[PDB]
């Protein structure tokens, strides 16, 4: 049924964002509200608009500028805050950009302190010849023209190329507006712009990974031992130049689904590219994919061979893992899809069984997916908040939790451990290998002398 | 010897020293018990701030948002607030401040605050007639100022709030103390130093506890613990004593306008000098003398550092930045042990009042080298400084720094805020003797292991 | 349970493509993926001429392999039967993932 927390009895409103699955329902019937306002004063999790752009797909390109149109926080806060390597030294991590918005700015305009700006950091860096300018609250609400300023930059600096997105962080509920206008805006002013030569009989994007530890240059192993060419990673390890190329591919893999479904629907739409959705967590789940990346393109010989010997390494490590996980009851309070692409993968590889699961900012859509993959009696939670996660856990009595640092730090009081899920603990967590590492931090986590101690009051005899 | 200020010689930013004036007020807020800020804008303005402290701290701080939509934006977002008051006071039982925080967005809106609080006290009089909630309105527009701004307008309207209610009564006998953006670590050393002092303060705020335990009941004890009645107390002080021009001071001159309690700003503390005015002027106001164990610790402390100063420090050329109290006092600390402190950065539009600020005309009187003041710097400022030829020994800053240094193969010690890349650092001390001590030890360290790194003279570790 | 009740739990519990973002889409790929599908459990040439055609067949390919590995009906059973059965499992996807869905997007022209 539908659940009204204690907490959430002067919020009555919260019942219809959580889901507690019980025998027999019909889910149809108990989808959760999703992508809805947010209640002020909540302590929900959530994020903004400009957080879905910036942070979470423009900045980890490994070549390009992120200028962040707005007065200094915005960027300050989306700098040292992000585990997105690249082979270049992690230039993406190591800047960030601002212009600096100033109370003149606000009243008379902030166009020739942008364009400024811009000049200023293609002379900074002269090797750099790529920039995505970012709108936040003010520059939106002052109405700059951040896509005539780029023209004009560009115009005089027939060395550079900028992308221009419109997301201040009010815009829709969430960081999930960010991810839309990002994901429409590319296909529309930028793809088909470029092209790079092929080397394959295969090629493919990878749709919605974002290098998390390395989980992208892990994947690019297998595709680099299929004989596969990526024409673009959106956006992991990925260069600016590379995503203007995506036109070219023969096929679409899509990870997350939430994030950059958007621009998979317009290259099927208006290029014919085909979408396919996979797991790239969890070890039955990767192979999968790979046996049906290996289907499209007729060479299903190389994916049993790569499978084989992925398995032969690392299954038996997997299975060590599960032995010792089997029955731990595990939360993940995260952005949306890990919930979906984690339930079950935990549950047939580890034995593990997630009791609780809360989407910062999903969509009805990824509801359906967790729901259709979850168990019963678990609690599904859109837009969860603080008062309502203590409830949770006396509900649930988790023994884990993959959460985000802060949310970790407050469970640690109750002596509840956690893993990073979104920046993880050591990842990468993607493919064989990185199921395993999962599972090894899962494992250190859960089965940890000081949670033991904690519990020991030295006064009682 | 000439110390020259300049300002960044570029409109925009590139690795920005500061966060905005929002973060700051944030700051100041969950440093009181009973207390959740809330922050009037977009929902980044606040997760991406919790963030922040818990990359500093590694904690979590409760700090709500108004959730401005595309709705409020254009209409407007006072019932954004209104609402976000109420969720709070309904959810959270013994809730007793809420600093309403603006950003830039509600700036530009203009969405009238005080006229929010009026519909907001009528409404929780109505709604609990048995509570008192204090809502202070906290104007942080992020387009003037820094973070360092923001934490003092914060501090100072809370006080403005708190004491406009309660106002003047039987006085108290203690000192106010505003330490300004510092440790835990560094509150312990100051509640120390007035314990072994006879003298009873109060420290605002009061963070001893952000560093909680891990409890065998599981209890939550990261809190602030200054209260309503320890603020409301500052109208009844003996005298305050302002450790930091640019985060606390200006609450210290309003107690003193309005309340004829005394403002006695000094230095901050960072360095023997400096440690011991404060302890000077905390005598002269009290009539208490400073105890044997302080003149102790202060020779403790010179004696570690004199293993060091002419060995490993002389001569060496640094670079300090990070907020302005911090960096000033720093830079004199850094004299003291015969360091060279040749580059300072002030990340922030202040520049007309470092200009005057004392400490200018007290580096000019002591260093034996030129000094350049970048004001309204980035952190590009010093990598590009670094590139151009610059050659430095030792940087001084916090983390966000960290990629200069170690790209730049210079050691680093960390100081200041944020500090996520080292641990326990938020529980050392850097003001005081012992504060001076730990940090000439730290720069010492990172100095010794950068010798064995690069096997340059790793052998003389010995017998120093 | 009946043998479309296995399928649909299979599908529910592993299958994305019948969550995908709008109902044409999934329409779609109920369509296309199951008609493989029956292709292959009834050992007839799977259609891979246009790559819309060969993706469905690698989805189809997964499930109609992971169907005969979990369920012994399905080896040891009719052709008319995959007929009646995916009919049926047509129907019964669109009811769930389109008819009664109450996610709000599936309708938006606007991707
Ligand atoms: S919801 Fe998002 S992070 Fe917030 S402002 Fe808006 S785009 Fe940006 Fe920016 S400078 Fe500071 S942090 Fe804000 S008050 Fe403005
Ligand atoms: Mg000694
Ligand atoms: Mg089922
Ligand atoms: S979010
Ligand atoms: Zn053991």
């Amino acid at each position: 049924p539908m659940v009204l927390l204690e907490c959430d009895k002067d919020i009555p409103e919260r019942q219809k964002h959580i889901y507690l699955k019980a025998p027999n329902e019909d889910t149809r019937e108990f989808l959760p509200i999703a992508n809805a306002a947010t209640i002020p004063g909540t302590l929900s999790e959530r994020g903004c608009a400009f957080c879905g752009a910036k942070l979470v797909i423009g900045g980890v390109l490994k070549d390009t500028i992120q200028m962040i149109h707005g007065p200094l926080g915005c960027a300050y806060d989306t700098w040292h805050t992000k585990r997105y390597p690249t082979d270049n030294g992690h230039f993406n991590m190591k800047y960030v950009w601002s212009t600096d918005m100033k109370e003149s700015h606000v009243v008379f305009g902030g166009e020739k302190r942008l364009e400024k700006s811009m000049h200023e950091a293609f002379d900074e860096m002269p090797d750099i010849k790529r920039m995505i300018v970012y709108t936040t609250c003010p520059t939106a609400l002052i109405g700059d023209d951040i896509k005539a300023v780029a023209k004009k930059v560009m115009k005089d600096r027939p060395d550079v190329d900028v992308f221009t997105v419109e997301c201040p962080g009010f815009s829709g509920v969430s960081q999930s507006k960010g991810h839309h206008v990002l994901n429409i805006g590319w296909i529309n002013e930028k793809v088909e712009t470029m092209e790079k030569e092929i080397t394959s009989e295969y090629t493919m994007n990878f749709i919605g990974d974002f290098n998390i530890q390395g989980d992208t240059q892990l994947l690019q192993t297998y595709w680099d031992r299929l004989g596969i060419q990526v024409v673009a990673h959106f956006t992991g390890n990925g260069t600016y130049d590379d995503l203007r190329c995506m036109h070219q591919a023969q096929l679409n893999v899509v990870n997350c689904a939430r994030s950059s479904g958007y621009i998979a629907n317009e290259l099927k739409k208006r290029y014919g590219i085909p979408r396919l959705d996979i797991d790239s967590w969890g070890f039955n789940y990767m192979a999968e994919g790979i046996r049906k990346i290996c289907a499209f393109f007729g060479i299903e010989e190389k994916g049993e061979e790569l499978i084989a010997e992925e398995y032969a390494k690392w299954k038996p490590k997997l299975d060590w893992y599960k032995e010792r996980l089997q029955g731990k009851k595990m939360a993940i309070w995260t952005g949306g899809p890990r919930l979906w692409h984690w339930t079950k993968s935990v549950e047939d590889d580890l034995g593990v069984q997630v009791v609780a699961m809360s989407s910062k900012f999903g969509h009805e859509e990824d509801f359906e997916k967790v729901i259709a993959r979850g168990k019963e009696g678990t609690y599904y939670i859109d837009d969860g908040n603080e008062l309502e996660f203590f409830e949770i856990i006396d509900l649930v009595k988790p023994d884990v939790i993959f959460t985000g640092p802060r949310v970790g730090e407050l469970v640690k009081k109750l002596h509840i451990p956690y893993v990073n899920g979104h920046g993880y603990h050591n990842g990468p967590y993607m493919g064989f290998e990185g199921f395993v590492n999962l599972a090894r931090d899962m494992y250190n986590a859960v089965h940890n002398p000081l949670r033991h101690l904690a519990a020991v009051d030295i006064r009682d005899k | 010897a000439e110390v020259k200020l300049s300002p960044r010689d570029r409109e925009g930013i590139i690795n920005p020293m500061y966060d905005c004036q929002p973060a700051g007020a944030q700051y100041a807020g969950i440093g009181i018990k009973d207390c959740i800020p809330l922050v009037h804008g977009g929902q980044g303005c606040t997760m991406f701030v919790r963030l922040l402290f818990a990359q500093h701290f590694k904690e979590n701080f409760d700090v709500a948002s108004t959730s401005l939509h595309e709705e409020s934006a254009v209409f407007g977002g006072a019932k954004r607030v209104e609402e976000g008051v109420l969720v709070l006071a309904r959810r959270y039982p013994n809730l007793r401040v809420i600093p309403i925080i603006t950003t830039c967005s509600t700036e530009v809106i203009g969405d009238d605050i005080e006229g929010s609080i009026r519909v907001c006290n009528r409404a929780l009089e109505a709604e609990f007639p048995d509570r008192k909630i204090y809502l202070a309105p906290v104007h942080t527009p992020s387009f003037k100022g820094s973070h360092v701004t923001g934490y003092a307008e914060c501090v100072k309207s809370v006080f403005k709030t708190i004491t406009d209610a309660h106002g003047k009564g039987q006085p108290s006998g203690k000192l106010n103390v505003f330490p300004g953006w510092v440790n835990p670590g560094d509150v312990v050393l100051l509640k120390r130093y007035f314990k072994e002092m006879d003298v009873e303060a109060n420290i605002y705020m009061d963070t001893e506890d952000f560093d909680s335990p891990m409890l065998p009941n599981k209890s939550i004890e990261t809190h602030g613990r200054t209260t309503v009645e320890d603020i409301a107390d500052s109208a009844n002080a003996l005298a305050t004593l302002s450790l930091a021009r640019y985060e606390g001071n200006t609450t210290g001159e309003l107690l003193q306008k309005t309340f004829a309690v005394p403002n006695a700003l000094v230095n901050t503390p960072y360095g023997i000098k400096n440690t011991d005015d404060m302890l000077r002027k905390i005598a002269e106001v009290t009539g208490k003398e400073i105890p044997e164990s302080l003149v102790r610790e202060r020779g403790i402390a010179l004696d570690a550092l004199a293993d060091l100063a002419h060995m490993f420090f002389a001569n060496k050329k640094v670079a300090i930045f990070g907020h302005p109290d911090l960096v000033l006092g720093l830079a004199q600390f850094c004299m003291e042990v015969e360091l060279e402190p040749v580059l300072l950065l002030i990340g922030d539009d202040q520049g007309n009042k470092y200009k005057k600020d004392p400490r200018i005309e007290e580096l000019k009187n002591t260093a034996h080298f030129d000094i350049e003041i970048v004001h309204n710097a980035d952190l590009w400022e010093l990598e590009k400084r670094i590139n151009a030829g610059l050659q430095l020994d030792l940087i001084m800053g916090h983390s966000k720094g960290r990629y200069v240094a170690i790209e730049a193969n210079i050691p680093m010690v960390r100081v200041g805020f944020p500090t996520f890349d080292r641990a326990g650092l938020y529980r050392k001390p850097s003001i005081g003797y012992q504060g001076a001590m730990e940090l000439g030890e730290m720069i010492a360290n990172a100095m010794f292991a950068h010798m064995e790194y690069t096997r340059n003279k790793e052998w003389i570790l010995n017998t120093w | 349970q009946s043998h479309l009740d296995d399928l649909f739990a299979y599908v529910e519990e592993r299958c994305l493509w019948q969550f995908f973002s709008r109902t044409w889409d999934r329409e779609e790929n109920i369509e296309g993926v199951l008609n493989q599908v029956g292709r292959l459990l009834t050992g007839q040439e799977p259609l891979r001429g246009t790559p819309q055609e060969r993706l469905f067949y690698a989805d189809a390919l997964a499930m109609a392999n992971d169907v005969r590995e979990r369920f012994p009906w399905a080896s040891q059973v009719n052709k008319e039967e995959i007929e009646f059965l995916l009919d049926g499992l047509k129907s019964r996807l669109v009811d769930v993932t389109i008819t009664r869905s109450t996610n709000r997007e599936l309708n938006h022209h606007l991707y």
